[PDB]
């Protein structure tokens, strides 16, 4: 058993052709595209005229990066590594022209230039020749190219075939051919073909390249575990991929290509949590933002009304999405994500100002309003929300019930409010208590009238300011809390308790102070959701193993799969749907799905009849292969029914006898090793 | 026990580190599977000793002998005898500890099938004596069967016929006394309860061994990995793996020893079934104390119960002999 | 007892760059603003920069240190990292790290460290 | 065999460290006690007939 | 041993010794249990003979 | 990936010796040259010394530091050692450990560390 | 082989304080005296201080460092500590810890380390 990059058995690989169908109604195919290298490439070619001539490997296939070139031109094999400037359609140009004599190759159009050469080989043949015979593809060549830890390995095999299409069903191992110590980073590769000049091709004279009948197949290796069979001479005469079907896995586990009748545990299946769950206690009682926002009375800008918010949770998504506010400026903070954080001090300042003055309510703004009526700090993580109020703050005759402060000794500090009747006096022209020259009262009249323009209409502005303190925060927004999912395996995190299980409705009655739930083994059994108070149970995910019920490979290769201790609905979720397409999902689900007490049985047909137990499944259920033939699961019969004819005066005296010899085997000793 | 799951709980790094320890997990899984197969074999060998399923006639006329206390009861939902039902009710989670790869597999033979085997053995013994245990079942009146049994113990068959009524009454009274003693006693089934308690306590100890730090900073793989960067998580997880592996080795060894003990007990039970139920044993104190007459099997949870009927001299008298 | 420890100081000629670090211990600093202050010999201490540990990083700098000094913090380690770029001789001073609260929207230091010398001269 | 003192002879540090290993000592003591009870049972069974 | 100097070859060889000794101990315990089973089988065979 | 980690930094007197060592991990560096560079603050990082991991170890030094800041290395541990001897104040700088290959006979650094401050002051 | 390793050196502003450390290993030092010696650039070795490991800790100080440098030792760890107070530029020197024996009543060094650093400058 070897774990290495292999081509999975019964895979489905790409097919390429290079052929010009006779006549103008046919197809002119020159398949030679640049293909990814992946972690390994399997290359096969069925040919009779030897159109294939080599390969190209590299990352960009240009002078930018190093590349590897392999070509054979009917008497040599050349391997080179250079920063070749490959053509977009490289090939070898065969020519029927009699320049010297016979067919020859004369148009080497693979690469424009070779630079920064590292090494070159002139190794001996893959010959092959320049012959153009027809009929069936008489040779089959298989190659495996691998590039690992700075070494490039090439395996190859050559066999004669009598096929005309597809690949033979025979089995053959590809012996190593060459290994190269190259640190190149192969990622894309391309195929080289020997084209024929239509200008100088037998019968054809039109300008162009024509390709003879050629067919090659490309596959990609994957990391697989294979069970290879070495014969007396060391040749790999057979192999088994340990991923193809349950029978293959059973053979691989038993390390044998022949499996006897019985049930074998091959692997263990686990159901992973779907995506996630995270939960913390959502929120305390809502804060009274409506009072400030929908306040019956609003104070002047110089006397903005402040409401302190504490012992609650901020919530404004209902009004934010309404889009009913003319301004929702949140400076330096997301308009919604700010709520998800603890805030020790929260304030709501409401005032009525002119529409043009709303722009002055910004952190760090300076002016006759910001520096004298409402000053915001630079560290303003709050939001200033302004909306028109002409429908309430306007009437016939106008309103004259507002004041604003314009004169003061110094600019106001952030969240600084001061109301006084002291008369401001100029330094050079003091008044000493009177409103004289260069002396003005701090407050000035202010108001609105219906005739005012849009920019001059009243606007209600509410500022929700937040600041952090060392003291514990009361207005806090919860951390990432997702929605609850039930009856579905998932990885949950309840207030720091990380667990994986299935959340379901529970009838257990906790206590008001109880959150967790435990069993005799001190394992989390039930949990209470902190956001909303209800009790949910915790259950393991699936656990359980996988057993491959099968008769002997001799007789039939049909098998059945048993998944212990799981409902028959979770079988495809146990990391299934990723195995081999045509062999595993058939046993993953389908018809004849039976729910035994020992687990879920698939591939076996339940039968009313009861027979002698053939293969023990468990809980009185046994499986047999005999009935067209198919695996059947039944309740084993504990022998044939009988009822002795008993009466008070009847006896049975035997009239004949049989001398029966029976064999008993008893181990007497085990090998005495030291 | 899923060794990889138990040692490492859905931890890729822990599984990768455990891979370096070799094939310990496979060996332990193989040992546990062998133990389970051995238990199934023990049950089959002890109970699957009858080739055909015999049943008693619809009318129970055995010359005064009454077997209603040991024969199946159709009235009850489960076709169990009175003593069998008492035993099953007298002996008294699986998903609760199913958090660390610990899975309990169902037995191949359900309790109903074991009860059916016991009923077949009872019917064969009652209606055919020991004949059904050595070949074809030959009918014989139970009075004549008891006469043969008396002849087996060196007592002339006649005394049964002079004292058939008294012997039948004594047999019925003894069976009733067995029923009453089993019902009104608490420590009668100590063996099976002890076995169950030992198994449960071993499982509980294995589960609780996970909480142990085993010298690591903590006993939770996620806590070790998240708090510490990989280089020291290596040694911490290695220590935890070593401790858990040692605990699992101890559990497996204990299970192997207890399974050997249970296999010996099952072999003894099978030998008694062959020699006590399917025939009249001449061995002293094997099929009960006294001169053996017959025995009646009774199914029990993870065990078997034999009701050995024996002949005991009662009243002596001194005589001069030559 | 909340304690602050500085590191990363030394001598750096003009045109160089440095990384100053301070580690804070004693209690959680999620609701704390972390910043740096400097005081040159013969001159009064001056505010350099502060940054908030909230999910939204609020960051400030003094007028002279705009676009040349950068400040960052890591809440997991309760550590603050300060980047000096295009240092001039005027930057020679003792630099201290401060833990404070956000009072009235102004960074108010609460805990101070010992400070480290950062000299700028050829 | 007293497991706690065999490994840790009047060593408080050793006992504290051994506590981290779980209930190994309890299991060993239980096994030894079971063996002792089994010996008593054997002696009773063979002769007290 | 060749790749590393004695000071750490100490601990590495100690690790290898611990692992191999544990493997050998498990093998010997399994061998003892199997030998007990075989002894029981041989006693049964002798009794039958 | 390949990482270089320094250690042993600090400040030493003029004439007092010191040692800075930088370990290289990730891959092998037997075909490389283990070396050090120093950058006096405010200037351009200047070569210090490099040593090859060969049976015939080749060593280069920097003019200002030749024969004073001895350099050695280890192939098993893949680490570079720099033994500074009898320093002067002019030796103050940030010393970086360089891992490179010998191209055209000139030490060509390929991988660099984070550096460490080695200061010399009276 | 008795080995002495120094540490705790660094830079300190004028009027500050520092603490050097030397750990001695190899054999018992109950009958040994551990002391410190300092060399400034261009000057010879001058004795600084020494302390005895006997229960009665006899301590000797050089008058140039008397009442400013305090020397203490711990026999549990065989480590000698030297605390410097009111440091001045004159104190700048490489400090080597010495472990010796009391001969003729005079401290006679027997083992020497590699030395640490002490600088007092702005």
């Amino acid at each position: 058993s070897t774990q290495d990059l292999f081509l999975p058995f019964f895979s489905n690989v790409t097919w390429f052709h290079a052929i010009h169908v006779s006549g103008t109604n046919g197809t002119k195919r020159f398949d030679n595209p640049v293909l990814p290298f992946n972690d390994g490439v399997y290359f096969a070619s069925t040919e009779k005229s030897n159109i294939i001539r080599g390969w190209i490997f590299g990352t960009t296939l240009d002078s930018k990066t190093q590349s590897l070139l392999i070509v054979n031109n009917a008497t040599n094999v050349v391997i080179k590594v250079c920063e070749f400037q490959f053509c977009n359609d490289p090939f070898l140009g065969v020519y029927y022209h009699k320049n010297n004599k016979s067919w020859m190759e004369s148009e080497f159009r693979v690469y424009s230039s070779a630079n920064n050469c590292t090494f070159e080989y002139v190794s001996q043949p893959f010959l092959m020749d320049l012959e153009g015979k027809q009929g069936n593809f008489k040779n089959l060549r298989e190659f495996v190219f691998k590039n690992i830890d700075g070494y490039f390995k090439i395996y190859s095999k050559h066999t004669p075939i009598n096929l005309v299409r597809d690949l033979p069903q025979g089995f053959s191992a590809l012996e190593p051919l060459v290994d190269l110590p190259i640190g190149i980073n192969i990622t894309r590769f391309q195929t080289l073909l020997a084209l024929h000049r239509s200008y100088l091709t037998p019968g054809d004279s039109s300008s162009g390249w024509t390709a003879g009948a050629a067919a090659y197949y490309v596959g990609y290796l994957q990391p697989r575990t294979f069970l290879l069979k070495y014969n007396e001479n060391g040749t790999i005469t057979d192999a088994v991929d340990c991923a193809l079907d349950p029978l293959s896995e059973t053979k691989c586990t038993l390390k044998s290509f022949t499996v006897e009748k019985g049930i074998y545990q091959t692997s263990n299946f686990r159901v992973q949590p779907t995506e996630s769950i995270v939960r913390f206690p959502n929120i305390t009682n809502l804060c009274p933002f409506g009072e400030v926002f929908n306040a019956t009375r609003f104070a002047s800008v110089y006397a903005w009304n402040r409401k302190r918010i504490s012992n609650c949770v901020a919530d404004y998504s209902v009004l934010y999405n309404s889009a009913s506010f003319s301004t929702f400026k949140c400076y330096g903070v997301s308009p919604t994500k700010l709520n998800d954080l603890c805030f020790t001090n929260v304030y709501a300042d409401s005032f009525v100002i002119r529409g043009d003055e709303v722009r002055q309510i910004a952190p760090g703004q300076t002016g006759k309003i910001a520096d004298y009526n409402y000053k915001l700090p630079d560290d303003f993580t709050g939001c200033v929300i302004a909306w028109n109020s002409n429908n309430l703050d306007s009437k016939v005759g106008g309103n004259y019930n507002y004041l604003y402060r314009l004169f003061r000794k110094s600019n106001l500090k952030p969240f600084e409010r001061d109301i006084s009747t002291e008369i401001y006096q100029a330094g050079s022209t003091p008044c000493n208590g009177v409103e004289g020259f260069n002396c003005y009262f701090p407050l000035q009249s202010y108001g609105f009238q219906p005739t005012n323009g849009v920019g001059y209409q009243p606007y209600r502005v509410v500022v929700l300011s937040f600041e952090l303190l060392h003291a514990p925060a009361t207005v806090c927004g919860p951390k990432k809390s997702t929605n609850l999912v039930k009856n579905k395996c998932v990885n949950f995190n309840f207030n720091g308790l990380t667990g994986t299980g299935v959340l379901t409705e529970s009838n257990k009655k906790f206590l008001p102070f109880q959150q967790f739930g435990r069993d005799i083994a001190d394992t989390t059994d039930a949990v209470r959701d902190p956001q909303t108070l209800e009790i949910l149970d915790i259950t393991p995910c699936s656990f359980g193993g996988v057993s491959v019920i099968t008769p002997g490979t001799n007789t039939s290769n049909q098998v059945a799969v048993l998944y212990q201790d799981v409902n028959c609905t979770e079988v495809p979720v146990a990391i299934h749907a990723d195995q081999l397409t045509p062999t595993w999902r058939v046993y993953s689900t389908g018809s004849n799905v039976f729910q035994t007490r020992a687990g879920c049985l698939i591939g076996a047909e339940h039968v009313n009849n009861s027979y002698e137990c053939d293969i023990p499944i468990g809980a009185g259920i046994c499986a047999s292969y005999q009935t067209s033939q198919s695996i059947i699961a039944y309740t084993m019969s504990l022998g044939a029914e009988n009822s002795v004819a008993y009466s008070n005066n009847s006896i049975a005296i035997p009239t004949n006898f049989t001398i029966s010899v029976t064999t008993e085997i008893l181990p007497v000793s085990m090998t005495k090793t030291s | 026990v899923d060794c990889t799951m138990y040692i490492c709980g859905d931890s890729t790094e822990c599984s990768n580190l455990l891979l370096q320890y070799g094939s310990f997990c496979t060996q332990l899984n193989r040992a546990l599977t062998g133990i389970a197969v051995e238990q199934d074999k023990n049950t089959q060998e002890v109970f699957a000793q009858v080739k055909q399923i015999y049943k008693t006639p619809p009318i129970k006329d055995f010359g005064g002998f009454n077997f209603s206390q040991i024969l199946p009861d159709p009235s009850k939902p489960s076709k169990r005898s009175f003593i069998e039902d008492l035993l099953f009710n007298k002996v008294t989670l699986i998903c609760a500890q199913k958090f660390n790869g610990l899975t309990v597999l169902p037995p191949l033979l359900t309790d109903e099938m074991i009860a059916q085997y016991t009923s077949a053995l009872l019917a064969g013994t009652i209606t055919s004596g020991w004949t059904f245990g050595a070949g074809a079942a030959l009918q014989i009146p139970f009075a004549m069967q008891m006469a043969y049994r008396f002849n087996g113990i060196g007592v002339t068959q006649n005394v049964l016929y002079e004292n058939q009524k008294l012997i039948a009454n004594q047999f019925n009274s003894a069976i009733g006394k067995i029923q009453d003693s089993l019902s009104s006693t608490a420590s009668a089934l100590g063996k099976l309860q002890d076995v169950v308690n030992q198994n449960a306590q071993a499982l509980n100890t294995l589960v609780k061994q996970l909480s142990s730090n085993f010298g690591a900073i903590s006993s939770v793989l996620n806590d070790i990995l998240s708090r510490l960067d990989p280089p020291e998580a290596e040694v911490q997880i290695d220590r935890l793996i070593t401790g858990r592996l040692q605990s699992l080795q101890t559990y497996v060894t204990q299970q192997l020893i207890r399974a050997a003990e249970i296999r010996a007990s099952a072999n003894l039970a099978a030998t008694k079934m062959s020699e006590c139920v399917l025939g009249q044993s001449k061995r002293v104190d094997f099929c009960g104390k006294g001169y053996h007459l017959m025995s009646f099997p009774q199914s029990a949870p993870h065990g078997v119960v034999f009701l050995h009927v024996t002949y005991v001299p009662a009243q002596e008298k001194n005589f001069t002999t030559a | 007892h909340v304690q602050l420890v500085e590191s990363g100081g030394g001598l750096v000629q003009p045109g160089g760059s440095l990384r100053l670090s301070c580690a804070a211990s004693g209690r959680s600093f999620n609701s704390y603003l972390m910043g740096w202050f400097r005081q040159a010999p013969g001159k009064e201490r001056e505010f350099v920069a502060w940054i908030s540990g909230s999910p939204h990083d609020i960051i400030r700098y003094r007028d002279s240190v705009k676009d040349r000094f950068t400040i960052s913090r890591d809440n997991a380690k309760n550590t603050v990292y300060l980047q000096m770029n295009s240092l001039k001789p005027v930057d020679t001073a003792v630099y201290y790290c401060a833990v404070g609260s956000l009072r009235v929207g102004s960074f108010s230091p609460d805990y101070w460290g010992q400070g480290t010398q950062v000299t700028v001269s050829s």
